[PDB]
RNA sequence: CGCAUUAGCUAGUUGGUGAGGUAACGGCUCACCAAGGCGACGAUGCGUAGCCGACCUGAGAGGGUGAUCGGCCACACUGGGA
RNA sequence: GGUACCUAACCAGAAAGCCACGGCUAACUACGUGCCAGCAGCCGCGGUAAUACGUAGGUGGCAAGCGUUGUCCGGAAUUAUUGGGCGUAAAGGGCUCGCAGGCGGUUUCUUAAGUCUGAUGUGAAAGCCCCCGGCUCAACCGGGGAGGGUCAUUGGAAACUGGG
């Protein structure tokens, strides 16, 4: 759900983009955009539009509909995940308090929008920005909380 | 041919668990039952029933899904393969995912999982992984 | 305080033909460096036998000596299992 | 080498006080020249390097040295930064501005532990006793010109470095991260 | 592949040949033989000094050099700056760095050592150029 | 012969010793048994600490100390033990 | 280490029996007898290289280097002998 | 070597350059030039509004240095063991029969070569890392420690792999 929280956005990119038509080329402006509470909340959209303010307009209001929950021990991710969408390939890994945010272009909007403060990553496949952040968030819903887990298996989370 | 019967059994679980099967039947091995009572000791299956036959024996398996029809076993991977061999040192035996998952490990001590074998000070050959 | 010991190696005679002089094969495992797969390695052994008694097949046991000629450096001991 | 230039523009470029008072914001808070992730990261990193005024090569190791300790890289970066003696005479009071705090320890007016320290880049350490030497007791700049991980007494014009700072005395404008983010391309 | 099969016929890394080979040799007088010594410059002697035409879509008259280095191997250079003394049989400095839209130039002549004068009236860039700082 | 001697470590102005058991044959700053100390005459006063049992052990072999490296065992009293000993 | 666009190589060679020689074991040498020996786990040939502690780079695995300092080897116009 | 260091006196006086500024990449305007002169690592730029050519002002990054070239490693999950693949992108032997080699169902006993584990010996010094201590600081230097073996030797465990 999007209107209780208060997101910040970050645009990733605007491509301009090209269909032909009879006579030459109708040219969109297709921008890329990740939001986030910074509190474990983020989620990205695209827009297309005639003009670029709009698109992202139009990119924002569609990340605010496809957020997702990332769970979150401490400032960093509960263990390491290795994100697949179709040749991208993110590896995630936890790390210390203080490490920092060692990751690369787009995977860097969605974790620092996410709100982890410490992790590593790496593209290990394609680095075309919209499959890199479909990659990451595959990532970040497959993490798996340490409470959930505990009661799945029917034990303790100690 | 089977080569890893192991491996098999592990495939077999991942398999059944996909398409959220209530239960499978894997013919037996002594090391195949100890891997499964690992699982239900785990908690990664429900149940695991032994019966006996005129060849190896058959294994009966109870996946377990929690509500909302989740699969416990997310995922399980063979380690040491025929075709080239895993051991792990005491120091060095794995943590998986992070402790939420488990490794199974064949010890001299007997087949444990890393919880178990970090705490008697043992390695051995590292079987499996499951999360 | 006891005398040092010898290198001793259990192997498998290959050749009887030269006069007191059998070439024992040693098998063993090394490892792959980077791999991990251990790989199985034959080291023949030219070994002094003074009574001929080691014939092709046979299971012996050597030991290290002085060199006994260019290539001797060892003598059987035992014929652990005889040939078939 | 060090940095003699004009200390307003810096401020104007990196859009904080480096002085703390606020005096180079004051009438054109907006960057030097006709035109008033990387930018932002390197910002950061000038922030905190123009702030305390040491060359980037010494910035660069002193950070390296400060990783090797145990807890928050960023957070020991800034609390041996702090530790630097002309940091630690300017916040003691004895210097007006950072550039008069480190002239006065270039030029040998300090002691530290009763003994002669010239080096501005001097690393101080808990317990070290801050003072002015006898030939400089009434240098015209002391009299003239505190934190609680410092303790001063201006009658007898020496401070004492008694425990480190802890990160909420040190520069709130700073973010950190972002320079253990800088380093870490 | 497999591991066996690994372990049978390994993994072959690729050779990564010289961008500027002529810099890669020496020559031994007394052997008649090339060494096999990397150098960051080397010394030639212009056998020819010219203009080419870039190949298209650029168009202009590129100064270049032909010259045979001490280790005997004749090499195109390319003339940087604007303007330059370079006649046959002045002694030049070439480094590294290829010309892109020059097919055959892999080497630039360095202005302002031996007899390649520093470009005139440079002002910026002026190391580049080889040129002394105008003022004092 | 086996000599006990100094071994120039430190830096140019500010000389270090190790008192190093060593054939006389070997390079000073080269080849040697066995370290048993440290000289550091710059100090003041200068700094020596010489391990005895070592010391001991190798005078009654038959290592025979370097003048300072014998004037620095006097001082900690080795020389005496070792004369001591080949007496009682 | 590289090379199969190097597959055969060896005839004091491999072993034996004596003697000689060496500080010393030993084809080390010689005589005689035997036919051996090595090699697709790459012999042999060709090319390249002093080796190591280390050093550089890298998350690591790894790659690259082997200046200085320390160890070991080799060499001292060139080939050979004492 | 009257050298370090120290004390006293005098003077802001003697002491800042270099590269870049279209994007990658931090930091922009004007004039000149007009596919020319030139630039360039790459994408490319230059035919009248050139933030990319040359200059000037400024700005930026560093600083007694700054650039350039060469060479090595990284970026290159880009020879991939960690860590890639082979329908159509490069990539399934034309097909067999097979020697070596690699791999091997189930139970139990046993060995213990693998494997795990203990102890001992050794893996020089310096170095690296760690903890201290000395040079006004640092570099450097020193002390104590740690690490490092397809390691040797000798005991244990026995599930797994290998014998029997």
């Amino acid at each position: 759900d999007p209107s209780k929280l208060e997101l910040e956005e970050r645009l990733v990119t605007v491509n301009r983009v090209a269909k032909v038509v009879k006579g030459g080329r109708r040219f969109r402006f297709a921008a890329l955009v990740v939001v986030g509470d910074k509190n474990g909340h983020v989620g990205f959209g695209t827009g297309k539009a005639q003009e670029v303010p709009e698109a992202i307009r139009k990119a924002v209001e569609d990340a605010k509909k496809n957020l997702i929950e990332v769970p979150m021990v401490g400032t960093t991710i509960p263990h390491e995940i290795i994100g697949r969408f179709g040749a991208g390939n993110i590896l995630l890994k936890p790390a210390s308090e203080g490490t920092g945010v060692i990751a690369g272009g787009p995977v860097r909007a969605v974790l620092e929008l996410a709100g982890v403060a410490d992790i590593l990553s790496k593209s290990l496949g394609s680095n075309t920005p919209i499959n890199m952040i479909r990659a990451t968030l595959q990532g970040l819903s497959e993490l798996k909380r340490a409470e959930d887990v505990a009661k799945l298996r029917g034990k303790s989370v100690e | 041919v089977m080569t890893d019967p192991i491996a098999d059994m592990l495939t077999r679980i991942r398999n059944a668990n996909m398409v959220r099967h209530e239960k499978l039947e894997i013919p037996a091995s002594k090391l195949k039952r100890e891997i499964a009572e690992i699982l239900k000791r785990e908690g990664f299956i429900r149940d695991v029933e032994f019966v006996e036959d005129s060849k190896q024996g058959i294994i009966r398996v109870f996946l377990k899904y929690g509500q909302n029809n989740e699969r416990v076993i997310t995922g399980l991977k063979r380690i040491s393969k025929p075709g080239l061999r895993v051991y792990a040192k005491s120091n060095e035996v794995p943590r998986v995912l992070n402790g939420l998952g488990i490794a199974i490990i064949s010890t001299s001590q007997g087949v444990l999982t890393d919880k178990e074998a970090r705490a008697k000070q043992a390695g051995g050959e590292v079987l499996a992984y499951v999360w | 305080s006891e005398r040092n010991q010898r290198k001793v190696y259990q192997g498998r005679v290959v050749s009887d033909k030269m006069d007191k002089t059998i070439t024992v094969v040693v098998e063993t495992y090394k490892k792959h460096t980077l791999y991990g797969k251990r790989v199985k390695y034959s080291k023949k052994f030219k070994a002094h036998d003074e009574n001929n008694q080691a014939k092709i097949g046979d299971i012996v046991k050597i030991m290290e000596t002085r060199p006994l000629s260019a290539t001797k450096r060892f003598r059987l001991v035992e014929v652990v299992e005889e040939a078939v | 080498a060090r940095y003699t230039g004009p200390s307003w523009k810096l401020s104007r470029r990196l859009g904080i006080s480096l002085s703390g008072t606020g005096k180079e914001l004051e009438k054109r808070p907006y960057a030097p020249g006709p035109h008033g992730e990387y930018g932002l990261q390197l910002q950061e990193k000038q922030k905190l390097r123009h702030m305390y005024g040491v060359n980037e090569r010494q910035f660069r190791t002193l950070f390296d040295k400060a990783g090797k300790l145990a807890g928050k890289h960023g957070e020991n970066f800034m609390i041996l930064l702090d530790s630097r003696l002309d940091n630690v005479v300017y916040k003691l009071g004895l210097a007006r501005t950072r550039r008069q705090a480190r002239q006065l320890v270039n030029h040998g007016h300090i002691l530290v532990d009763g003994s002669r320290v010239d080096i501005p880049s001097y690393l101080v350490k808990p317990g070290q006793t801050i003072g002015v030497r006898e030939k400089s007791r009434n240098l015209s700049i002391i009299k003239e010109s505190v934190p609680e991980y410092l303790t001063f007494d201006a009658e007898k014009l020496e401070g004492t470095f008694t425990r480190l700072p802890e990160r909420s005395e040190l520069a709130p404008e700073i973010n950190e991260a972002l320079i253990v983010e800088f380093y870490s391309r | 592949p497999t591991i066996n099969q690994l372990i049978r016929k390994g993994r072959v890394s690729k050779v990564e040949n010289s961008k500027s080979p002529a810099l890669n040799k020496g020559y031994n007088s007394f052997k008649k033989e090339h060494t096999n010594v990397s150098s960051p410059q080397k010394r030639g002697v212009c056998t020819r000094v010219g203009t080419m035409t870039p190949k298209k879509p650029n168009s202009a008259l590129r100064k270049y050099a032909r010259v045979r280095l001490t280790n005997g191997i004749e090499v195109t250079a390319y003339i940087p700056g604007i303007g330059h003394n370079l006649q046959e049989h002045s002694v030049v400095l070439i480094r590294g760095g290829r010309v892109k839209d020059l097919p055959g130039v892999r080497y630039h002549i360095v202005r302002g050592a031996l007899d390649t004068a520093g470009v005139e009236n440079r002002a910026q860039g002026r190391s580049k150029y080889g040129t002394k700082k105008p003022k004092a | 012969a086996v000599k006990i001697r100094l071994k120039r470590m430190g830096a140019k102005k500010s000389p270090f010793y190790r008192i190093v058991v060593a054939d006389s044959r070997s390079p000073r700053d080269g080849r040697f048994i066995e370290t048993v100390g440290t000289y550091n005459p710059v100090a003041k006063p200068a700094e020596v600490k010489i391990d005895e049992e070592l010391a001991l052990k190798w005078l009654q072999t038959g290592a025979k100390p370097s003048d300072t490296v014998r004037n620095l065992f006097s001082s900690q009293g080795i020389m005496e033990k070792f004369h001591n000993a080949k007496q009682g």
